[PDB]
């Protein structure tokens, strides 16, 4: 009933109108990074959006339905950041992806800085279809900031 | 209370701009969902 896209997600709790991220709908189901929401409602015009699935640890949070993305990077190809930075237009940005090696083994990380609003934008392949979500990660040795392609299970 | 807004389609533009780096980096995931440099 909600199109399918990416979306800012928004909050008058603070100064004005404010935007704290960014999510993606598919197949019904709103997408979004857990920090983003901490596991709240979502209006959606006059309707209402209800948590169905979250994990803290994997920062993810799905509405009105299961995680539905199953995309992953192949580990060789560029891909596109989709920024949705607050109060600025949805911008592609293509990069290869750099890696996060961790003990339990290894994901694409994306080394592009943006606004915390943005967390949440969607990380796409060259099928358009979306590999993680942006916006948990680090701050390395030089002072960067790379982020996770931070992606869930179907 | 949060409300979401349309931003836009989700696909690959053909005219991107590339830009970024590829590091390489050893990190941690903590039950809290931070990432840390090993
Ligand atoms: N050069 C930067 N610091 N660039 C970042 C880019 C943010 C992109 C979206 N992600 C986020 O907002 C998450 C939320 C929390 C999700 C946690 N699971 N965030 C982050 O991952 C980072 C990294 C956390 C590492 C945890 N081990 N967290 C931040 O920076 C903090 C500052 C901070 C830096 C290093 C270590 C710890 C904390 C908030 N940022 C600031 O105070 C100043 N920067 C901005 O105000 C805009 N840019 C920025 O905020």
């Amino acid at each position: 009933e909600t199109t399918d896209g990416v979306y800012r997600v928004m909050t008058r709790r603070l100064l004005g109108s404010t935007q704290v991220g960014v999510g993606v709908m598919q197949e019904g189901v709103f997408h979004t990074m857990w920090h983003v929401t901490k596991g709240a409602a979502l209006r959606s015009g006059e309707g209402r959006l209800d948590p169905y699935w979250g994990d803290v640890k994997q920062d993810l949070v799905s509405y009105c339905g299961p995680w539905k993305l199953d995309a992953a990077w192949d580990g060789l190809s560029e891909v596109q950041l989709l920024a949705v930075p607050p109060g600025e237009r949805a911008k592609n940005i293509q990069t290869l992806p750099g890696i996060f090696k961790t003990k339990d083994g290894d994901i694409g990380a994306v080394a592009l800085d943006y606004p915390a609003g943005t967390s949440g934008s969607p990380i796409l392949d060259k099928c358009g279809r979306v590999i993680g979500l942006y916006g948990n990660g680090v701050v390395i040795k030089n002072g960067s900031y790379v982020s996770a392609i931070t992606q869930g299970k179907r | 209370d949060m409300y979401i807004e349309r931003a836009g389609d989700i696909t690959w533009e053909k005219d991107a701009e590339v830009t970024g780096n590829s590091p390489r980096l050893d990190v941690a995931l903590d039950e809290s969902g931070d990432f840390s440099l090993v």
